[PDB]
């Protein structure tokens, strides 16, 4: 309504979604992975250079 | 010794606001369209 | 390609706002002393340090997040819990980042864009209960009587309140562009 659309729609991405959970692997497989690596990452540092 | 700090308050200063000014140059260039 | 590069740069700001809110979490020079103070030391969240004053500083150095019977206050316990969330949210987004080979973007940039929302809620909630912490009894005797709620006293804020405040600033404005991006292109 302001340079942008609808408050809730502009925000919410509600329309469009979800059925698509037959995919869930396919997101898991960067998923699981990359956040332990994340992790991984800062523990490190929070223990190793800085603790 | 220092008691103040007031050197590295100015230089974290300068720093957060030169990032700050960074992203508000990609939003305002972003926003032009 | 002018797309990919303010998706790019827009990732490059949330990872340097990522990296300032684990430095801000983990480091614990928030609020320093002064000539006034009696006793010189500093404290942050969790992690304090104060001074023996015995012949030089001999700063005992005492508290971490993983022990909760050394924080001086349940504000500083609030405080650190949801600089906990604002952790994990932006590390989330980070991690939703590698999403972007599956999922469209125009849902990934508002993924991160409600992420970075609430991980800068969870910031500023912080932020805002930390200095109700000050009434425990070591800071009042570490920076001065007259310190207490929302009273600084003889003690000061030092870089690390600053820039949490910096980086306060940088989750909002990231994600007001994150979700200006996401229903752009
Ligand atoms: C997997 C993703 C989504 C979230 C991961 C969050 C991680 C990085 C968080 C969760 C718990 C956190 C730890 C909690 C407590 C402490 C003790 C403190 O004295 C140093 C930091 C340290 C060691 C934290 C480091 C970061 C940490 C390991
Ligand atoms: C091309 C099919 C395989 C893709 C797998 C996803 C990348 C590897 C993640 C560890």
């Amino acid at each position: 309504c302001l340079d942008g659309k609808d408050c809730a729609s502009f925000f919410c991405c509600f329309e469009d979604c979800h059925i698509r959970i037959a995919k869930m692997d396919s997101y898991a497989r960067i998923f699981f992975p990359t956040a332990f690596c994340l992790f991984n990452l800062v523990y490190w540092v929070s223990y190793l250079y800085l603790g | 010794d220092s008691r103040d700090y007031s050197t590295e308050l100015s230089v974290t200063v300068a720093v957060g606001a030169s990032l700050l000014f960074l992203n508000i140059l990609a939003f305002a260039a972003l926003y032009y369209k | 390609r002018n797309s990919r590069a303010i998706g790019v740069l827009w990732a490059i700001f949330t990872i340097c706002f990522a990296i300032i809110n684990v430095v801000v979490f983990i480091q614990p020079y928030w609020v320093g002393d002064s000539v006034s103070t009696p006793k010189p030391g500093y404290f942050g969240l969790f992690h304090y340090c104060v001074g023996s004053g015995l012949a030089g500083r001999e700063l005992t150095c005492r508290g971490s997040f993983t022990d909760f019977s050394t924080i001086p206050s349940s504000a500083f316990k609030a405080a650190a819990f949801f600089v906990l969330l604002s952790m994990v949210l932006i590390l989330g987004c980070i991690t939703c980042f590698s999403l972007f080979f599956f999922c469209n973007t125009a849902t990934v940039y508002k993924i991160c864009a409600w992420m970075q929302l609430l991980a800068a809620l969870c910031l500023v909630l912080g932020c805002m209960i930390f200095p109700d912490g000050w009434d425990a009894e070591t800071i009042r005797d570490m920076c001065g009587a007259k310190t207490g709620k929302y009273s600084l006293g003889d003690c000061s804020v030092r870089w690390a309140y600053i820039l949490a405040i910096i980086g306060i600033l940088n989750a909002l404005i990231l994600s007001f562009l994150a979700f200006v991006l996401g229903n752009r292109q």
